């Protein structure tokens, strides 16, 4: 409590008593010691900003249940999980795993690279040629018209950046994100 | 026991004191019992303390408004803030060296304690105006950074938040004062962009919270921080034409110009009570548009844009049935198509191709639009409607109710407005006709009748061009 | 007999005849209001009032475990586990299973001449302590029905006496 | 056995279930009810919600509705001098907590 | 993390530095004081310590704090199923049978109530129909104002039994269903919805919207809720009687007695665990079922009885079998079991639900048989000689039986949608959990890996070799 | 063929015409008067036409008339 | 709940029904029987058939048969200052009331 609450409630004429006022200084400093902070720790846990790091702890295991992340990796753990708790929303989209992206790797800024394939399949299989969006313009492959497919493409500027490590974070961290009908088929550099 | 009563723990004290060659003579004594009593207290007080902050830990069982407030995520709309009122006034000029233009955000108290600050510029062009009061006062706080640190927060008192209408973040660095915009969450926020949060306490006090680097911009060291509220009271109303507002603050204008109000001056709002913040609480998103929820495209067309009298949303697999051929290009696309009543196909594809665009897209999927085919149909009707009624009148009612019925403009396709392509059929014609008493026998005949698929095909009837042969019995 | 096979409450009064079952009479809302010690009430006022706590003396009766004899299915037997046998003669499982429903007396009380209490009615009963301090008697239920009804005018003054009773 | 007092609201006994009652009681405390009582907290009364409570209705127990009505988790955080309270009577007070404790069903349920 | 050792080693400590206590009174006023406050302060600890671990959903311990927090994020759980079968006799027995009745009431010998599904055949000499437990129940509420929500909360009993609900709104004489919605996601401003919602006592109840987002059910109308009601799981064997009640003019004429299938498909409510994995889950699930195991979920939710399900997308599937396949895009595929249905009703049933999957559209589902794989083991180990061999044996096997059976529920421990393996290190930590053996070694015969997809490892314990000494 | 809309429509613009109610009273007090003698016109209007639809043969509805 | 007092007219809920109580009290006030009253209407109860209604008989609820007797439909239409108007006891059509309401038979209907 404060610095003398149980004390103040005593009577006027007990107050100016030594062995009352020392006993109740006694209690309240015995009470405030073993039982105030796990009360106040029940009342701090209305907002996330607000938590003691033990309560913290102890939600973000409770998301690990279903996700897999370190907490380590991002710069603060309440951003961490008013942010996936926000991107949960978004299932589906691009921004969950752009933002994801931006936020657990120290500020890096990619873009998602769709596959396209080619029509004419009799005379071209379908998984022998395979063309990111940005050299889609400038090829010479495939010789026709092409198609969407369900696969992707990471693009890094090298400025914002070695590899190796980018694709273990990316697969162990990121990859569970994406949709179970779509496909990744590694990184690309300019 | 889990309840402690002051008996019960006088009696845990009788218990452990016997025995005892000191403590057992004053087992029964009034001081054991004022001793007990003192330390019941502190144990009744932890008790219910764990008790109420469980209760109301929980957004479902709080049973005051600022905990619910506290716990919500976002205040966007979860809790409201009251509205100025508003009216009209007229300034007079007394006497010379009146000032030509009468200053905007001039105060002007009322015949009671109420501010008002009339919007506008207002001028005199014979020394009567007319302009527009807002009831609203704008006071200020300041407050300076002496340490940087991630999630600084800077806290209104309650007073202030009382009567909390606007809130603005002026942040000055050097000689230099910028102004820096709100966000909801951080949302496709990052470093060199300015943005802060605001949060409400479990007591009733505002706050701005920037946070981090990565995400926020944390103010600089050697900068100070400033907040500018507009402070109103809601339901505070002034009657027409009984007021006088003498100007203050720039009293060098109070002998020159008498003001009036000329209209009165209400219809301020109120903040909301418990029950419907906790509910807008649970349902905010429901406010704002921010994705396709539950990929219903239909549903999300019909609501954004007003006025789509049908629509219907493909898959590769219905476009395989319809043209009977495995592919062409048709993967990882959506096919769309519409009718407005008063607007060209091009049109409707911007809007609809806006439209979408303003809401994430997913992934690896593009929208292609089919424009309608018309196939109207018509009819012919031979039939004998009794010697009581006129031949012209019943061809014109038939007329108007048909086309009302069916038509290009008809709401036949979607009854309701919820997002659903419905066909016309030939049972509906007889049993429409049937329900109206003209004809005491009738013998229809259709012409130019086609069999539309639901997806892209329009039938609809066209009655100026349909024949009716009506004759008395 | 009818009334006992399925289970309700019987009285013919007012030129009608009355069958209301036992089971939907205990979720009926009040209609009136009658308090005790209570002068500033917006409702009528009891004069006087009996507190029964005998509810072993009809209870008594309807202690059994009910049993007969059908022709096709044997020996039937019908409800508790923990009670004497008794035999009755009719094989039917609805009607032996509602032949243990009663309405168990609970007060009796004096009232200045109300002509609407008609036996069915479900009344709140409010009663204060009138000595100590004015405490609630928690030992007489909220709802109450009423089962029987006297009324008795005299050259001068116009009485009303009722029996409350709740559904077992 | 130590008795619980009858205006006691740990009459029920568990936590969550005794917010109904809770939400009850505030919400009535916040009316504009035309059997309410208008009660300013003096300057000796800024900790001791007791005193308030048996100032008003003459009973001591009834503290929790002071605690509730005032706004405050903890009885040691201080009340504001001066505020105003309005507090429903004590028979009211006990209905409600029979009727939590021996049905506890919300006041606006349908049966058949 | 006090204990009462440390309490009284602290308070001794403050005594002792205090300046007057420590002077002016000793060793008779001092001593009982201090196990008085170590006392009271363990004691006020402990339910602080209680009440924070009760805080949460994960470590909650009372069923009330979890039906609050699954309150909190809008959770309703699953509710109970009739129970149905067949009654193939309805002779008659005098003249001017039923010819063709349809949801005619019954009641069965307990007093509890059955009704028929479908319409009876002409019974010629007989006729055949199946029965359900569900009855039907009403309550009707008017409207004086619009009070921008309008909850309306139904009986703790009537909660206790039902199945579906019904609502119906009654305005200037005309009536209409109003549908349900998920939150308010996509509604407004004319639109008729409502949301259920569960109180943490229980109660279910139907709160409509507001008037930006819904339709405020106008005044002086009154709204229908519409309850079939059903008692969880009750079996009537054969040969039973059922006497029509209500349309009771049928009884002198017609005889309906139970013959056929019995009445054995009955199901009842969630229970806490259960409700405290799927409240969890649900944070995650909202309604969207992009990633891999909404699939499961909804599987899970929809149809009952089953154990596992997996799904698996294109990319598993290419790196499994084939290298590459066009047929492979959007193409989704499941397996599962079913302990009482064979798998091509597995099947039946699986792409009946979903049709009504929400996020439908360019997708393909597909279907893939289930292989099993028997495993075996042997064990050699020692008792203590108290309990005689035979009976060890016979309580081993049926604890092997019923930990690790096909039928047990080792594969999804909580009915949320997931497929768990079995490991090598689960069998030697339960065997040794049970306690019998003072010293005992496995050996593992015909054990074969799992892909996780479509195999299927269970244990027989009837194979199994059990070899008991000392 | 009167609705609530226009009997609320009508009772509106006639209290803006009105010189004192229009200026002396403003918001709060008028907002409930207004629901209250709109529903209340809206009950007699129906039994009004419950009551014309009764006086004739051909549109009787009770067995009496 | 709201009820109706015994002396209203509306205790018979179908308005073609209530002809025969009407007709019935009509022909009793212009009847010359030795228990009938002469009231004159007075300047004042011109408009207010409740005020004649209260100064003759102590009840208000009586005002239908102050309008049924002097020939009007409407209330809103005011009475001829001067008329001469006779009107039975309260007791009479108050049980007329109830026979209509009840029995609803006609008077000298033959009967088993």
């Amino acid at each position: 409590m404060q610095r003398s609450w149980f004390n103040h409630r005593l009577t006027s004429a007990k107050q100016k008593s030594l062995l009352y006022k020392s006993l109740a200084d006694l209690v309240q400093s015995m009470m405030d010691t073993f039982v105030d902070p796990w009360l106040e720790r029940i009342t701090n846990r209305k907002s996330i900003f607000s938590m003691s790091k033990e309560d913290l702890e102890t939600r973000t295991n409770e998301l690990g249940q279903f996700f897999t992340i370190r907490t380590s990796n991002s710069s603060s753990v309440p951003m961490l999980l008013q942010q996936r708790l926000d991107e949960i929303h978004f299932k589906g989209t691009e921004r969950p795993i752009n933002q994801t992206i931006y936020r657990e790797f120290n500020g890096i800024s990619v873009l998602w690279d769709p596959i396209y394939a080619p029509v004419d399949l009799e005379r071209h299989p379908y998984g022998t040629v395979l063309i990111p969006e940005s050299t889609l313009e400038t090829t010479g492959g495939t010789f026709g018209e092409m198609f969407l497919t369900s696969r992707g493409m990471i693009s890094i500027p090298i400025n914002d950046l070695i590899t190796e490590e980018i694709l273990r974070k990316f697969n162990q961290f990121v990859k569970p994100l994406l949709p179970l009908h779509i496909v990744f088929d590694g990184l690309t550099l300019y | 026991k889990t309840t402690p009563t002051k008996d019960s723990i006088r009696a845990e004290f009788e218990e452990l004191v016997e025995k005892d060659s000191f403590w057992s003579k004053f087992v029964g004594s009034q001081f054991v019992s004022m001793l007990t009593l003192f330390i019941t207290q502190i144990v009744y007080r932890c008790f219910q303390y764990a008790d109420a902050a469980l209760a109301e830990g929980f957004i479902s069982t709080a049973t005051r408004r600022s905990s619910i407030l506290a716990a919500a995520e976002t205040n966007s709309y979860v809790g409201t803030k009251p509205t100025p009122s508003s009216g009209m006034i007229e300034i007079t000029a007394t006497s010379e060296d009146a000032p030509a233009v009468i200053p905007k955000n001039m105060p002007l108290i009322s015949d009671d304690q109420y501010p008002y600050m009339t919007m506008d510029v207002c001028r005199l062009v014979d020394g009567t105006g007319t302009v527009e009061v807002a009831q609203l006062e704008i006071q200020e706080v300041t407050y300076t950074v002496t340490a940087a640190k991630e999630f600084l927060e800077v806290v209104l008192s309650k007073a202030l938040t009382a009567v909390c209408y606007k809130l603005e973040v002026f942040v000055t660095t050097d000689g230099k004062t910028t102004q820096w915009s709100s966000s909801t969450m951080f949302r496709l926020a990052g470093s060199k962009s300015q943005v802060y949060v605001e949060f409400y306490k479990p007591s009733e006090q505002l706050g701005v919270r920037f946070g981090d680097g990565l995400i926020g911009q944390i103010p600089p060291e050697g900068s100070t921080i400033t907040l500018k509220v507009w402070c109103t009271n809601g339901d505070i109303t002034l009657v027409a034409g009984q007021n006088l507002t003498p100007v203050d603050s720039a009293a060098n204008l109070a002998n020159l110009i008498s003001v009036k109000t000329t209209t009165p001056i209400t219809a301020g709002t109120d903040a909301e009570t418990t029950e419907i913040t906790r509910n807008r609480a649970q349902y905010y998103l429901a406010y704002d548009d921010q994705v396709v929820w539950g990929g219903d495209y239909t549903y999300f067309l019909v609501r954004n844009i007003p006025g789509l009298s049908w629509v219907k949303a493909w898959g590769e697999g219905q476009q395989e049935k319809l043209d009977g051929a495995y592919n062409v290009q048709n993967i990882n696309k959506i096919f769309i198509s519409g009718w407005h009543p008063n607007k060209s196909q091009s049109e409707l594809e911007e809007m609809i191709l806006a439209a979408f665009k303003k809401v994430p897209n997913e992934l690896n999927k593009k929208f292609s639009y089919k424009e309608v085919r018309k196939l109207p149909f018509k009819i012919t009707i031979t039939g004998r409607i009794s010697a009581s009624l006129t031949i012209e009148n019943v061809t014109d009612e038939l007329k108007s109710a048909l086309e009302t019925k069916f038509g290009r403009d008809s709401t036949f396709f979607d009854p309701n407005r919820v997002g659903k392509y419905i066909l016309i059929k030939k049972k509906d014609v007889w049993a429409f006709i049937e329900t109206l008493g003209y004809f005491r026998d009738f013998y229809l005949e259709f012409v130019e009748w086609n069999e539309s698929n639901g997806f892209y095909d329009f039938v609809y009837l066209d009655t100026e061009n349909s024949t009716f042969n009506i004759s008395y019995e | 007999e009818i009334a006992r096979d399925t289970g309700s409450m019987c009285w013919a009064s007012r030129g009608m005849i009355n069958f209301k079952s036992m089971e939907k009479m205990a979720n009926a809302a009040p209609s009136l209001t009658y308090e005790s010690a209570n002068p500033n009430t917006s409702g009528f006022t009891i004069s006087q009032f009996n507190i029964l706590n005998a509810d072993y003396e009809y209870q008594r009766r309807h202690n059994y475990r009910m049993a007969s004899y059908d022709m096709t299915k044997g020996v039937v037997y019908s409800g508790n586990q923990e009670d004497p046998i008794k035999f009755t003669s009719n094989p039917d499982p609805t009607a032996l299973a509602n032949y243990n429903k009663f309405i168990l007396p609970r007060l009796d009380m004096l009232v200045e001449g109300n002509a609407a209490l008609t036996p069915g009615t479900t009344l709140k009963i409010v009663v204060h302590n009138t000595a100590g301090d004015g405490e609630l008697d928690e030992s007489i239920p909220d709802k109450m029905i009423v089962m029987s009804v006297t009324h008795f005018e005299d050259r001068f003054r116009f009485v009303s006496r009722a029996q409350l009773g709740v559904v077992n | 056995q130590y008795p619980l007092s009858r205006y006691d609201d740990r009459n029920i006994a568990d936590p969550i279930l005794r917010a109904e009652l809770r939400k009850e009681v505030m919400l009535m405390c916040e009316s504009n009810d035309k059997n309410l009582t208008i009660y300013y907290v003096l300057p000796d009364e800024q900790y001791r919600p007791d005193l308030l409570a048996y100032r008003m209705w003459g009973i001591a127990e009834l503290r929790w509705v002071v605690t509730l009505a005032a706004g405050l988790e903890d009885e040691s955080q201080g009340m504001t001098v001066g505020k105003k309270l309005k507090l429903p009577p004590a028979t009211w007070i006990r209905e409600m907590i029979r009727h939590f404790q021996y049905d506890g069903q919300v006041i606006g349920t349908l049966s058949i």
